[PDB]
RNA sequence: UCGAAGGUGGGAUCGGCGAUUGGGACGAAGUCGUAACAAGGUAGCCGUACCGGAAGGUGCGGCUGGAUC
RNA sequence: GCUCGUAGGUGGUUUGUCGCGUUGUUCGUGAAAUCUCACGGCUUAACUGUGAGCGUGCGGGCGAUACGGGCAGACUAGAGUACUGCAGGGGAGACUGGAAUUCCUGGUGUAGCGGUGGAAUGCGCAGAUAUCAGGAGGAACACCGGUGGCGAAGGCGGGUCUCUGGGCAGUAACUGACGCUGAGGAGCGAAAGCGUGGGGAGCGAACAGGAUUAGAUACCCUGGUAGUCCACGCCGUAAACGGUGGGUACUAGGUGUGGGUUUCCUUCCUUGGGAUCCGUGCCGUAGCUAACGCAUUAAGUACCCCGCCUGGGGAGUACGGCC
RNA sequence: CAGCUUGUUGGUGGGGUGACGGCCUACCAAGGCGACGACGGGUAGCCGGCCUGAGAGGGUGUCCGGCCACACUGGGACUGA
RNA sequence: AGAAGGGGGACCGGAAUAUCGUGAACACCCUUGCGGUGGGAGCGGGAUCCGGUCGCAGAAACCAGUGAGGAGCGACUGUU
RNA sequence: GCGGAGUGAUCUACCCAUGGCCAGGGUGAAGCGCGGGUAAGACCGCGUGGAGGCCCGAACCCACUUAGGUUGAAGACUGAG
């Protein structure tokens, strides 16, 4: 789903300047919200595997994400991490 | 490990035969008689007496303190 | 105190033999069929299952490394 | 079989610095003998002595910074995000439609029907087949339909609704190398098969009868159980095939077809031509190949990572282990 | 051969040694090694060298020379530089 | 599976005066109660380490599983 | 032994209503917490909990073996298991 007002209200609170949509947080904060959706999707649908790849490559693409942030600027992914969640 | 540090050494040596670069790690053990230093802390050793059953090593400097 | 050798015990592991039994290979000019190679006389192979003296047969799905106008 | 991903390996353009890699030089060391080159001595030679090499290396000092690497930055070309469009049997769930087969009930109706190369078994005369009306139930979805589309692969087509994944093009708005591959590992994975429960029209392993035959544990015929279907789990194999791992760049063309964008010819209404991007076919040059053939969708030219091979059998088998 | 380790890993005070050291002891902490193969099994003295090879490699360690280990099998100390 | 197979066990003293663990008196606040906090007395419990002592023997008398292996039948607890 | 009519469940068999009883030890199921593990899970390690025609063993209920009894203590018992 993530209709264009739903990813704003994502965009605006994650972002970094007003219009940034493709930093690492932004790009985590989308990745996150998708995740969760889909995750409601699939616990009905036990038989979507179709869909459940599409979750993992969604999961995959945070992980490396994630990674990348941490390896640039640990404070903003310790910030990141507690606004959003980890294991 | 109460006054003991754990270091990670990597060194980069041609193969003997096919001639490539290869990298491996090693793991010495210092020396701390006052114990200051944690996780990452780029540090500088230097070899000493064997100082216990497996220590050969002494803190000297922790150079770029971790992040 | 430590202590070799010795004793007791339960295991581990590496080999040998073993009535009987499973397959394998090689043997002559033995017996039974004829499965494959040609459309090999029911196209053949692959996976699986059941069946049958034996090569094999049949079902389901697949492939052309088969045909057809 | 296919994908995702851990360690690892490898990495776009650009500035500065370090001097680990790399490279220059010098000092120490690399015993002697053996080895090589030149002499010297045994009458020659083997043998022996001397001198120089060699000793690929390692350690110390002092130089260099092109490339690799580290550290500190920058950039947008790779990668990702955003917006706007676009095509699609991609997936899951729920409801629902008609043709046809079978059976049941009733009407008409009378002696055959069925089946084969030819027959028989079989069904029927207790009313079959045929024909008409009504009903039940399951499974598969004619035409569209293709060489065509979508999916990582296996695979996917009656319709509608609900939920959901990916792709392409355009813009250039955003981040700023975040990339590639990937040992092990995890997930998905035709059919057959297995467990528990339901369902069962048609088909149909096993099984039975008939026929053929020397025989016929078959092919052909008449029946017929599991199964095929559904729910939830397991199994994890296929000629799982393009018999061709993934990524990237480059190297004549011609001609089909699917999805975009786009000026000009803008009507030449033509929805034709050209240009460009992404697919999917045929044919062909260079090149490659043992040949067959491949040939911008490479089996060509190169670079990165992974899997695999080492004569045929025994054998993808035994033993051990894991599931 | 996939889990090995409890003086084991580290610290403090003592002891011991020609000498640092879990070398030993009391106490304290809970570490240490491992897919770059720990732990286990098989085989083996190592090298200058020797044989082969265009070389890189492969095989080998006999004469000679250097180092190590042992002295019927196992353990122990004494004397002494 | 209590598989099997082994080791310790008595008394006295010391650690030990909060050694440790139970309950918590005298005395310490307060929304004054049948209240709270600290406090640690006396009374009981258990285990360990070290040293010593005795006997043939320290589970002390009474009390209190024998164990292992291979077959047949019936799965099992039960009933006659 | 056969028939008719009656008597018996105060013994024993089964059932029904209503009460009572089962010393002491051991083991450690589900569930629930905590930590680990992951994207989430499965799963793993600890605690807590106290299940079971569970284990050892008195009362209680039985009756497997043996010895005694066998004109018995007793027309079915005693002792030791
Ligand atoms: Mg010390
Ligand atoms: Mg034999
Ligand atoms: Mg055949
Ligand atoms: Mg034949
Ligand atoms: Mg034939
Ligand atoms: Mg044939
Ligand atoms: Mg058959
Ligand atoms: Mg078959
Ligand atoms: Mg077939
Ligand atoms: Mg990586
Ligand atoms: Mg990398
Ligand atoms: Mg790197
Ligand atoms: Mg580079
Ligand atoms: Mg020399
Ligand atoms: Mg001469
Ligand atoms: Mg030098
Ligand atoms: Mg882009
Ligand atoms: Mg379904
Ligand atoms: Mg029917
Ligand atoms: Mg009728
Ligand atoms: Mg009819
Ligand atoms: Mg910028
Ligand atoms: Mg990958
Ligand atoms: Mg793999
Ligand atoms: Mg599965
Ligand atoms: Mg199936
Ligand atoms: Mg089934
Ligand atoms: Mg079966
Ligand atoms: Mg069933
Ligand atoms: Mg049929
Ligand atoms: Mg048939
Ligand atoms: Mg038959
Ligand atoms: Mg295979
Ligand atoms: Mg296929
Ligand atoms: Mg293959
Ligand atoms: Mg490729
Ligand atoms: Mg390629
Ligand atoms: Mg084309
Ligand atoms: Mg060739
Ligand atoms: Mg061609
Ligand atoms: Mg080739
Ligand atoms: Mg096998
Ligand atoms: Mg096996
Ligand atoms: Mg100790
Ligand atoms: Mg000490
Ligand atoms: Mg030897
Ligand atoms: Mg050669
Ligand atoms: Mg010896
Ligand atoms: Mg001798
Ligand atoms: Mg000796
Ligand atoms: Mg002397
Ligand atoms: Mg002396
Ligand atoms: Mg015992
Ligand atoms: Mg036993
Ligand atoms: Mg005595
Ligand atoms: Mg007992
Ligand atoms: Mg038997
Ligand atoms: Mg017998
Ligand atoms: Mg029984
Ligand atoms: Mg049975
Ligand atoms: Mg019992
Ligand atoms: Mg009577
Ligand atoms: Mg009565
Ligand atoms: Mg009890
Ligand atoms: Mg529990
Ligand atoms: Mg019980
Ligand atoms: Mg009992
Ligand atoms: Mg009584
Ligand atoms: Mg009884
Ligand atoms: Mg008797
Ligand atoms: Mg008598
Ligand atoms: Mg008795
Ligand atoms: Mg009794």
């Amino acid at each position: 789903a993530l209709t264009a007002e739903q990813k704003k209200e994502i965009l605006r609170s994650y972002g970094l300047h007003e219009t940034d949509t493709g930093s690492p947080e932004a790009q985590i904060a989308l990745l996150t919200k998708r995740i969760a959706d889909l995750t409601e999707h699939l616990k009905v649908h036990k038989h979507d595997h179709h869909s459940r790849r599409g979750l993992l490559l969604l999961v995959g693409r945070r992980r490396r994400l994630i990674k990348y942030i941490s390896q640039i600027d640990v404070e903003r992914y310790r910030s990141l991490i507690e606004r959003l969640g980890l294991r | 490990m109460q006054k003991t540090i754990v270091v990670e050494l990597e060194d980069r040596m041609r193969h003997p035969l096919y001639g490539k670069i290869i990298r491996t790690t090693k793991k010495v053990k210092a020396h701390d008689e006052d114990s200051v230093a944690g996780i990452g802390d780029r540090v500088s050793l230097m070899e000493t007496r064997p100082l216990s059953a497996t220590k050969r090593w002494r803190l000297v400097e922790i150079l770029e303190k971790a992040k």
